[PDB]
């Protein structure tokens, strides 16, 4: 029993450090140098900020709750922590969707991309994304609309030492639809169109000058799609499965999949910040 | 005959080379060995100017050490204000391709030129064009206001001219170069000036007489920049082989070369200081290096630009140095 | 042609007849000029913050 | 007092200068710049002419602004002003295809000089990321010379003996195999130089053009669109 506590703790601290360090480095590199301040990098900045907030707020407290197995703070802090977790999780995906849409516009509309996206519109888009993310996290949790109705939920809710997640079907469906399923089909369609563009361009080049001279697209699209899908897919299925009918999903599996979802934090800098200019920036400072 | 003409040329060059070799008593490094080095020099950015839509090729500090002008390929001349970092004027240009600009000593006129073989001047305090000078058969490289009525220009047709603004007609023309002329610098008394061509040579001219006086052929590649020592008996040049050489008018041969083994880039601008002890030169490595005039020892690096440096200037009072780069930004170092 | 060689040949003379001086005197003059105005230029010696207009 | 008055004077003028620039920044960023460059007697003025129905030109295609330059004032073998043209979208190259036997004062075949000029332009240090649109002008004189012509290309270019027509060639209907072979030999003579040191950062778009033609303006638009699309695809590591 003692061994499990020692092992679980080492993993949580390493995860927190890895989450914090990469996001802090990305933010510092973007802010310090004036060559990296473009329209595209603003979305990456917002994503990094949201991921840093999530990894600095909800991971240590969740680790304490699972290790100690007793919430020693008030119910108000439990509700606030749940609200922050939901807000960060639902705001760390719409930014990826916006980035995908931006790449779609850049690739498929090269002549009108400059006029379409300006520094004045990116701020509005980011503000709208953050507002719509926070509108579904604090509003239905600070207000008690997500509060359940069965006996176990009421029993835990009356107590001041247990902080678990109990929700009704309507919220469990609406939040999942807002967070995950809606921003998925858009990304799939966008990346399919981008792959078609790349394939046709490669075919044109090969037809034009093949006699003298698609692995690259797939390694990139496969990485980008697979990381996110494998990180966030099973949890957003069990979320609806365990509500549509009771006594199907154990709490341990739910918590394990939820914590698997958190690990996505440490991969965003490794995926969206691999440009050579970013490498030069990382070499300029702290090297 | 024609063969004799070659023969006559053959010895005169031998005589000149022998005389220059005999005049070499001792090297510069020997005499300047004893004096202590100035040590490391560190400069930090004080002001940053933004507002240009494209890369910058030219600038010129004002005589009041407060105002300056810059040119870019947007087709616009902007007269900044160093103290309060706010713009004063913005002059649209007929042609978007410009390579040089100048600021009148009296502070009333501004000139600019480019690919179009026309030198255009403007009236700041009346901003409309006042005169257009034509007659060259190539692009302009540099132009310096000799006075408020006459200007001297150098073009890409291996010639230089001394204009007259009031009449718009050339007064004297200078010939003798083979390659393109890229830069020039005037003496403090505006009696003599030099020019650096693309045939690896620099010549000293006489303004009033209009005849060449001396010739120097120390370099081995194109010459892009030229400066002039404040004493009035020396000048320095920068070339594409990453070498700076300090010539002398009285001796008529080079005295010392500035080079390092880790740089293989070119040189775009060369400037001195008020006392002439520091020689600042801009390179293609996106940074500027500071040398020591009498020792050829590096004493600092001016980094902070995101692209190559194409301009350099030091104020009349020597209070600050300003650099222009292709990143469309101007910086004031102190 | 024959004439162009003639101009270069005539000019090469004018340059050859100029009087010259030893390198030592030229170097000494530059040393004296640099030593005379050593304190003048702010670039060599950093100025106090009171008299600096760019701070 | 005066300091407040001077600042209210100076600050107001900056704001005005800033506003004018924002109006100019949009129109500056909207337009696309091109450079026209060719050898002597190539056909450059004529190609620019039917398009119409230092020298600068405005022409708009499908609500897109284009801007083309043709430099003729400076005529010299050494080109150093080329450093200013490293931010253009593309370079248009016009070469006379039918002048394979003229001699320029004695000098190599005119094509050989054009080939050397193209090789020098391609391998320039400052033009490492600039594409080239190639036009092979004078398409009818070449056919006239090939068909029932006393002069033979093998006399000037020895490599033609061991050169066969490509299997992927799609000649226009009605043309003899001989003109197709000559045309494709001329085209790959440039394609080899284009491909040798391309490094995957800029390509070439060869084309065939005669006097009676009116589709060049669409070809330039399509080539520019392809260039921008390829640049954007390569930037995100997708090509
Ligand atoms: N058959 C034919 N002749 C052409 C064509 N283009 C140009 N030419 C010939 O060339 C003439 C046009 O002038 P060019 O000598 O080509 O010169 P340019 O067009 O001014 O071009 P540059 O010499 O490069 O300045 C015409 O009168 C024709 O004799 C073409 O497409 N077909
Ligand atoms: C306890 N962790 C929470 C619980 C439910 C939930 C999450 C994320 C997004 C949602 O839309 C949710 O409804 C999880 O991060």
């Amino acid at each position: 029993d003692e061994v499990w506590v020692v092992g679980m703790g080492i993993v949580m601290s390493l995860i927190v450090l890895a989450i914090v360090f990469g996001n802090v480095l990305v933010i510092t590199a973007i802010a310090k140098f004036e060559r990296l301040q473009t329209v595209t990098n603003y979305f990456i900045t917002s994503l990094a900020c949201a991921d840093l907030v999530m990894g600095l707020a909800v991971v240590p407290f969740g680790a304490a709750h699972i290790l100690t197995k007793t919430w020693t703070f008030g119910n108000f802090w439990c509700e606030f922590w749940t609200s922050i977790d939901v807000l960060c999780v639902t705001a760390s995906i719409e930014t990826l969707c916006v980035i995908a849409v931006d790449r779609y516009f850049a690739i498929t509309s090269p002549f009108k991309y400059q006029s379409l996206l300006t520094k004045n519109k990116a701020r509005v888009i980011i503000l709208m994304v953050w507002i719509v993310s926070g509108l579904t996290s604090f509003l239905p949790i600070q207000m008690h609309w997500y509060r359940a109705t069965h006996q176990e939920a009421i029993n835990c809710y009356a107590e001041e030492t247990c902080c678990d997640f109990f929700t009704n079907q309507a919220y469990a469906i609406a939040s999942s639809i807002v967070s995950f399923y809606v921003p998925l089909v858009i990304m799939v369609f966008v990346y399919s169109r981008v792959f078609q563009e790349a394939k046709r361009q490669l075919q044109k080049i090969d037809k034009s000058e093949g006699r003298f001279h698609e692995h690259k697209a797939l390694k990139t699209l496969g990485i980008i799609m697979g990381t996110f899908t494998l990180c966030w897919l099973p949890f957003f299925i069990v979320n609806i499965v365990h509500v549509i009918q009771d006594n199907l999903i154990r709490k341990e599996v739910y918590i394990l999949l939820n914590w698997i979802g958190y690990v996505n934090s440490g991969f965003n800098p490794l995926i969206y910040c691999r440009s050579p200019d970013f490498r030069i920036a990382f070499q300029e400072l702290l090297c | 005959e024609l063969d004799q003409l070659r023969q006559e040329a053959e010895q005169l060059k031998n005589q000149i080379r022998d005389a220059r070799k005999a005049c070499a008593d001792a090297t510069l490094s020997q005499i300047t060995n004893n004096i202590d080095p100035v040590g490391r020099i560190q400069m930090r950015t004080r002001r940053t100017l933004r507002g240009h839509l494209a890369k910058i090729y030219a600038m010129h500090w004002g005589t009041d050490s407060r105002l300056l002008v810059s040119a870019s390929q947007d087709g616009k001349l902007i007269i900044w204000d160093s103290y309060t970092t706010n713009k004063v004027h913005a002059i649209p240009l007929r042609s978007s391709w410009v390579m040089t600009c100048a600021y009148a000593p009296s502070g009333n006129y501004v000139a600019c030129g480019g690919l179009d073989n026309i030198c255009s001047i403007y009236n700041l305090k009346t901003v409309r064009v006042s005169r257009e000078l034509a007659g060259h058969t190539g692009y302009l490289s540099c132009c310096r206001f000799l006075d408020d009525n006459q200007i001297v220009t150098s073009s890409g047709d291996t010639t230089c001219a001394l204009w007259d603004i009031e009449t718009g007609q050339q007064t004297t023309t200078f010939t003798g170069h083979t390659g393109d002329v890229m830069s020039l610098s005037l003496a403090p008394d505006t009696r003599l000036f030099v020019s650096g061509a693309c045939d690896a040579s620099a010549k000293l001219w006489d303004v009033r007489e209009g005849m060449c006086r001396q010739t120097f052929t120390g370099h081995e590649s194109d010459i892009n920049a030229i400066c002039f020592f404040p004493n009035g008996n020396a000048f320095a040049t920068g070339s594409d082989d990453a070498t700076c050489r300090l010539f002398d008018l009285r001796a008529d041969q080079e005295l010392m070369t500035y080079s390092h083994d880790n740089i293989i880039c070119g040189i775009t601008s060369v400037s001195f200081s008020k006392s002439g002890r520091l020689l600042l030169a801009g390179y293609d490595d996106f940074n500027c290096n500071v040398w020591d005039a009498l020792k050829a020892d590096r004493a600092g690096v001016l980094a902070g630009h995101d692209n190559r440096v194409s301009c350099l200037g030091v104020t009349d009072d020597g209070m600050a140095v300003a650099t222009g780069s292709w990143d469309s930004f101007l910086k004031i170092w102190n | 042609s024959i004439a162009q060689a003639r101009k270069l040949v005539e000019q090469l003379k004018m340059e050859a007849n100029i009087d010259r001086i030893k390198v030592s005197k030229a170097a000494a003059d530059l040393m004296a000029y640099c030593e005379a105005h050593a304190k003048e230029d702010p670039l060599l010696t950093p100025v106090p913050a009171s008299e600096n207009p760019f701070r | 007092e005066d300091q407040r008055n001077e600042e209210k004077a100076q600050r107001e003028a900056n704001k005005k200068i800033e506003k004018q620039l924002q109006k100019d920044k949009q129109v500056y960023r909207a337009t696309h710049r091109l450079l026209l460059l060719g050898a002597g007697e190539s056909g450059k003025s004529t190609i620019v002419k039917q398009m119409r129905i230092i020298f600068e030109t405005k022409f708009q295609v499908d609500k897109v602004n284009f801007h083309m330059f043709d430099v003729g004032g400076q005529r010299d073998e050494r080109r150093k002003w080329i450093q200013c043209f490293n931010d253009v979208t593309a370079i248009i190259f016009v070469v006379a295809s039918s002048s394979y036997n003229m001699v320029i004062d004695n000098q190599t075949n005119r094509l050989q000089e054009a080939l050397n000029l193209f090789k020098s332009i391609w391998n320039n240090r400052w033009l490492r990321t600039i594409s080239v649109i190639l036009f092979l002008n004078k398409q009818d004189l070449l056919a006239e010379k090939v068909l029932a012509g006393k002069s033979k290309i093998e006399d000037y270019f020895p490599e033609f003996a061991r050169y066969t027509t490509p299997e992927d060639a799609t000649p226009e209907p009605g043309e003899d195999p001989r003109v197709t072979r000559a045309k494709y030999f001329i085209r790959d003579e440039f394609l080899r130089i284009s491909t040798a040191s391309g490094d995957g950062r800029h390509y070439c778009y060869p084309h065939f053009t005669c006097a009676v033609d009116t589709e060049n303006i669409r070809r330039v638009f399509n080539d520019c669109r392809d260039i921008i699309q390829r640049m954007h695809l390569r930037q995100y590591e997708l090509l």
